[PDB]
């Protein structure tokens, strides 16, 4: 059974490298080329070029001819895929995918995300929406927690600890221009919770060890 | 006066089920023909196909690179093959074969030296190293073992579009013994592959100018040892070689090549044509057709006809379809018992005062040995 | 007809060098009409097979000639980034043999060749050689008109267009009167075949030695094409040059495409710009129509003829189904703008491929009776398969359809008598002109004499 | 190298429908064209090699058709675990390529935003930057567009639009766009307008909706 058990997310700086593996386990290592392709997140996907493992022989795209570089290790049978001189358009999904006997592409590897975004952790500033009063004699009470200026991915927000799972409508962070991601969480909720029980969003970051809990209320109710 | 007495003439079988090499195809089997100087005699023979025929189907696969979609449909012929082909015979016998390309320049990727044992290196894939043909399972009627043998085949990859099936034919067709072919059955050589083929004198462009002698090559390692130093061979020499050893090849060939193979199949007696799938998907209806219409047609053939003995046929087909100088009965079934009325006549007295020839169908064992006498 | 087939002179190669390949005749500057044998399986100087050129001096005895030496090493060369590399093991040096006024050009067909600049190749592949020499001198030239430094992946971008590295320059080749060499590519294009044509003169001018790849600057290519019908044609297995459209002033090449057209062949008349002036179809599928052509004037009317060779053709007959004995078509010029059409006789082997039509030598006026005559080789025929040399006579109405005479292989089995033929020249100087036939199984070279 | 055109790009299917899903390639290669799945739970998933073979534990609903430079993928019934991107990918000449993409949507009924409008928080206004967020709720088809009035303004620029995952029990999208601006030029206006543009829409077109900024 060919498996294909690549390196983790990785995030890079721009002008910087980075260096991701892939341990191959389930055939003859050296035999076989190694064939890398990436995705940018929401795009399609390129082909990056092939390794033999064997002599180490490459051939990349012409797209990638210098930007990408590939090595292989066949003693721990892991082939290593080098991008240089990171640009943002570098911040993708990178597999592995190797052939079968039928000369088709069915093993993957799971993919190494890369972020190529040059910003420091920073831990995020979780804003309330203030679900407005005046928005009453009509639909139902929308209310929300920004997640503004955090990095990097993800943030894990959920609200009163999980007791809030419908009408939440967590949306993917967006990069700004700053570097950093800000992502929103909105909740629909009836109008006549407002003032009942309070909606209180956890914000937990990952890393940075950041768990805020903010309060969410109405403005001049 | 100059007759025509009837030897050995056993009557037509009704089934080629059961004990073989009693099966009589052919009535009468021997006759003995005194002619007189300058006279004509006429004899008449019966061809019946039975039917339940035992037939040996040796699978020889195109196995270049175009070919690997092929290798998931083949996986299981052989079982569905051994399914379809039981209505149509109650011994049934398959075999594989798989040929490339003659394994040389410029056929043969040379450089680098990793494409030698990975032609397919710059593909970015790995297969074979090029063969010109291997022999891969002697006709078995243990079907499971074509399955298992496709399991593990792949294929190699050669540099121009004609491949070296032809070589295969003749090493198929000759190596009788290693191959597997019974005496008393129906010979099917599956011939699939998708694209031209190489002919004698096109060796010359690798360098290889010595004729194909048609003798096996194919040694224990099961592979053609010939194919580096001896040459394609001809339509001639492979059309003797397939009507010495009773064999109907069937071109189960890709469209793009489709008139190409009927324009051979012309040329060659006992041959058919089927269109196979850029993925080999329709194989197994493609050999069922295919055999059921090499028994669709009943084609005489002469062995060794004496120089000062001409011969003239009237085809006696379906019940009133006496076809003057027609050998052949088109349009038939398996089961249907068709007449030839032949005229042997002399020219002269020559000095050989008794010689034989053999008048056969094409594509049986079973013949009619006419042992003619000239007084 | 009065070829002595009694009085023979036996030419005599290495054992397993193929000599008698390949063979013409070679007037030296005193006028001494000398035989060049071409033996592509000489071995070299390692002992590897890279072929070899005889320069056979006339002697009514034969026996062995010297060799005529021509650079057999693997050269390689770095031009820049670029390693450019020839590999002469098994070039077939010798596979053909032609000779102007004072050079022989003797051709590699299975010359390899590479480039190496980086982890990227070119492909290492039969490009070709031609070896040209003036012995008399001892000048020597090389012309490989298919090499390049293109790699592989430029061509598999282009989707193999002009992709000239399987030429096989020199598998066959012609000089015309005025002096260019014609080589056929029968493996160029991706096996459509092309013909490259240099004068002699800007080849042994534009020749440096060390330099690998360079460019003769009257080189004249043929195009590619992507009609499927030219397809693995092999265009450029047999050449000649003759006058086919009125204009004495150019020279026609006359290229045999064996396999154009799905096996069926064809024979092209073509002008010095590789222009199809007309095309001669195959008879028969398989048959390689255009194996063999040959140009002579066989009915005395000043238009050269064209006569093709299809050795695999298979006639009817009542034993075997198709007889695979070969064919010959004669294809006499009218006077008119090409007005070639159907073949105007049809010469057939009568021995089972025997290959009747392998070679065709014009052997000039044999008898001197105003009409120039031919010679056919069956290889393989004869009752015995051993090889026969047939000679038809030139009539009024074209050829002779039955052999004026016929010439048995003096050799044994498998000597390809006659693979290799050449007339039209008097090697003896008696006025008549003789025929070189060459067993290269045999490693031999049959030299027949026209008797008055 | 071999480019392959896939159309659609996107392309929106009721649950139970059947879908053709079609690719071109630039030049002839016969049936070396493989399709791919990819509903991000994993890597590109193989559905059908060389153009027709079904791979093993594929549901019988995905066939494969065409050959040279046409092919097409058909699904019979597209079940809620069909619904992703379907790349065509030719194997015949190297570079191997992909096609552009297909997406497959879930295709309900057109419903209408449920706009709303959030104003920056005190804690927000604390900071030297304060961003506005209008919110579009349950909402289909995707292709809304929301531009910000400020003072009855076009605003370019300083917009965000981070659509959601089209939803799970009822395939609806959601939309939040967000204005980026500094205090002084959030105090410096008065009227905060979002502009939506939707068809799910009735007449008036344009709902702009409004919070009052007091
Ligand atoms: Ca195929
Ligand atoms: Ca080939
Ligand atoms: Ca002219
Ligand atoms: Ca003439
Ligand atoms: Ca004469
Ligand atoms: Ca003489
Ligand atoms: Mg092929």
């Amino acid at each position: 059974e060919v498996q294909l058990q690549q390196s983790g997310t990785v995030l890079a700086r721009p002008g910087a490298s980075v260096k991701m593996s892939c341990e191959a386990s389930g055939y003859t290592f050296t035999n076989y080329w190694m064939h890398w392709v990436k995705q940018r997140p929401g795009q399609g996907l390129e082909w990056i070029g092939a390794i033999y493992p064997g002599n180490s022989d490459t051939s990349y795209i012409q797209k990638f001819k210098g930007k990408a570089k590939l090595t292989a290790v066949t003693s721990t049978t892991s082939v290593y895929m080098e991008l240089s001189s990171l640009t943002n358009e570098d911040s993708a999904v990178y597999y592995c995918t190797l052939y079968d006997g039928y000369y088709v592409f069915a093993y993957w590897g799971q993919g190494t995300l890369v972020t190529v975004s040059a910003a420091s952790t920073k831990g995020p500033s979780v804003f309330p929406l203030a679900p407005s009063s005046k928005s009453t004699s009509g639909g139902t009470a929308a209310l929300g927690c920004l997640v503004k200026d955090y990095f990097p991915e993800p943030v894990t927000v959920s609200w009163n600890s999980g007791a809030l799972t419908s009408g939440v409508h967590t949306f993917p962070a967006v990069l700004q221009s700053s570097g950093l991601y800000s992502l929103s969480s909105v909740v629909t909720v009836p109008s006549s919770s407002l003032g009942t029980q309070t909606y209180i969003c956890n914000v937990n970051h990952k890393p940075s060890n950041t768990k805020v809990d903010k309060k969410v209320e109405p403005k001049s109710c | 006066v100059s007759e025509a007495r009837v030897l050995e003439d056993r009557p037509l079988s009704d089934k080629g089920s059961g004990d073989s090499s009693q099966v009589t195809q052919v009535s009468p089997q021997r006759i003995a023909l005194r002619l007189r100087p300058d006279d004509s005699k006429n004899f008449s023979i019966q061809v019946r196909q039975v039917e339940d025929y035992p037939v040996d189907i040796y699978y020889l696969m195109d196995l270049s690179y175009s070919m690997k979609d092929d290798l998931w449909s083949i996986q299981n012929l052989g079982t569905k093959l051994a399914t379809q082909m039981r209505k149509l015979t109650s011994n049934l016998r398959i075999g594989f074969g798989a040929f490339v390309d003659k394994p040389v320049s410029p056929y043969m990727y040379i450089s680098p030296p990793e494409a030698l044992e990975n032609p397919c290196y710059d593909m970015k894939t790995t297969c074979l190293p090029m063969f010109g043909y291997k022999h891969v399972l002697t006709l078995t009627d243990q079907v499971t073992r074509f399955n298992e043998e496709v399991k593990k085949q792949s294929v190699s990859r050669n540099r121009d579009a004609p491949e070296g099936g032809f070589d295969a034919i003749m090493q198929a067709t000759v190596c009788d013994e290693k191959i597997g072919w019974r005496n008393d059955a129906s010979h099917l050589l599956v011939f699939t592959t998708d694209a031209k083929t190489h002919i004698a004198l096109d060796g010359r462009l690798a360098g290889i100018v010595q004729p194909n002698d048609g003798q096996c090559h194919v040694g224990s390692d099961n592979h053609y040892s010939a194919s580096t130093t001896m040459d394609y061979p001809s339509l001639g020499l492979m059309t003797e070689k397939l009507s010495q050893k009773n064999i109907n090849l069937i071109f189960a060939v890709t469209e793009n090549v489709v008139n190409l193979y009927q324009n051979y199949s012309e040329l060659i007696p006992g041959t058919t044509v089927g269109v196979l799938s850029m993925d080999s998907s329709n194989v197994l209806q493609l050999i069922v057709d295919a055999y059921g219409k090499i028994r669709s047609k009943v084609e005489l053939e002469v062995r060794d006809l004496p120089e000062e003995l001409s011969l003239s046929f009237n085809a006696t087909c379906l019940n009133n379809e006496v076809i003057p100088g027609l050998k052949s009965c088109m349009g038939l079934k398996i089961g249907d018992t068709v007449s030839f009325s032949i005229e042997a006549k002399v020219r002269g007295c020559p000095q050989e005062k008794e010689k034989s020839f053999t008048i056969k169908p094409v594509g049986f064992k079973d013949s009619l040995i006419v042992q003619v006498t000239f007084d | 007809l009065n070829l002595d087939p009694v009085q023979l002179t036996f030419y005599a190669g290495p054992n397993g060098s193929q000599f008698g390949f390949s063979l013409d005749f070679h007037k030296d500057s005193h006028g001494r009409v000398a035989i060049v044998v071409g033996a592509p399986r000489t071995l070299g100087p390692s002992q590897e097979e890279t072929g070899g050129v005889f320069l056979c001096p006339w002697r009514a005895e034969g026996g062995q000639c010297p060799s005529l030496l021509f650079d057999l090493r693997d050269e390689t060369r770095n031009v820049g980034s670029q390693t450019l590399q020839t590999f002469k093991a098994r070039q077939g040096l010798g596979a053909s043999v032609v000779s102007w006024s004072d050079v022989i050009v003797a051709c590699a067909p299975w010359q390899h060749w590479n480039v190496l600049e980086k982890t990227e190749e070119a492909e290492k592949t039969p490009v070709g050689s031609c070896f040209l020499a003036q012995p008399e001198s001892g000048r020597r030239a090389e012309y490989s008109p298919c090499r390049g430094n293109t790699l592989s992946r430029i061509y598999v971008e282009n989707d193999f267009s002009w992709d000239k590295r399987y030429c096989e320059a020199g598998f066959s080749s012609v000089v015309t009167q005025a002096g260019e060499l014609v080589l056929g590519a029968p493996g160029g294009y991706y096996f459509l075949g092309l013909l490259a044509q240099a004068p002699v003169a800007d080849i042994f001018s534009s020749y440096r030695p060390g330099i690998l790849l360079w460019h003769v600057s009257s080189q004249s290519l043929s195009f590619d094409s992507s009609n499927p019908e030219y397809f693995d044609g092999y265009w450029g297995y047999s050449v000649a040059v003759g006058e086919f459209d009125g204009d004495l002033n150019t020279t026609e090449y006359v290229v045999g495409a064996p396999t154009w057209s799905w096996t069926l062949g064809a024979v092209e008349i073509l002008d010095s710009y590789y222009q199809r002036l007309h095309r001669l179809r195959g008879e028969q599928m398989a048959s390689y129509f255009g194996h063999s052509v040959a140009v002579t004037d066989v009915n005395g009317d000043g238009r050269h003829d064209l006569l093709v060779g299809a050795p695999l053709y298979m006639e009817s007959r009542a034993d075997r189904k198709l007889a695979e004995v070969g064919r010959v078509y004669l294809f006499l010029q009218p006077r008119g703008p090409h007005a070639l059409g159907a073949p105007s006789l049809l010469l057939t082997g009568t021995q089972l491929y025997g290959r009747f039509g392998s070679a065709i030598a014009p052997l000039g006026d044999l008898d001197r009776d105003g009409y120039n005559d031919i010679a056919v080789a069956a290889p393989y025929g004869g009752p015995s398969g051993r090889g026969q040399v047939l000679v038809f006579l030139g009539q009024s109405e074209g050829l002779r359809s039955r052999p004026s005479q016929v010439l048995d292989s003096p050799f044994p089995t498998g000597s390809a008598f006659g693979f290799s033929l050449r007339g039209a020249v008097d090697i003896d100087d008696n006025g008549y002109p003789d025929l070189i036939v060459g067993a290269y199984g045999a490693n031999q070279v049959a030299v027949y004499r026209a008797q008055p | 190298e071999i480019v392959l055109t896939q159309s659609p790009v996107t392309l929106s299917v009721t649950p139970g429908d059947s879908v053709s899903l079609s690719c071109r390639a630039s030049r002839d290669i016969s049936n070396n064209l493989h399709w791919f799945q990819q509903t991000s739970h994993e890597s590109p998933r193989l559905l059908i090699k060389y153009a027709s073979q079904s791979m093993s534990g594929i549901p019988s609903r995905f066939s494969g058709s065409g050959s040279g430079t046409d092919f097409t993928l058909s699904i019979n019934s597209v079940e809620t675990e069909d619904f992703g991107m379907y790349f065509c990918q030719q194997t015949n000449s190297w570079p191997y390529t992909f096609g552009g993409g297909t997406k497959l949507e879930i295709k309900r009924t057109v419903a209408a935003p449920s706009v709303f409008i959030f104003p920056p928080s005190d804690e927000q206004l604390k900071s030297g930057t304060a961003s506005v967020v209008c919110l579009l709720n349950n909402f289909y088809p995707r292709e809304a567009k929301v531009q910000w009035k400020v003072d009855n303004a076009l605003q370019s620029g300083n917009s965000q639009e981070s659509v959601t995952e089209q939803d799970s029990k009822d395939s609806t999208y959601s939309l939040s766009s967000t204005l980026t601006l500094s205090k002084a030029d959030y105090e410096k206006h008065k009227v905060y307008a979002c502009e939506v543009t939707h068809q799910g829409l009735s007449s008036p077109v344009t709902k702009s909706f409004n919070r009052g900024e007091c």
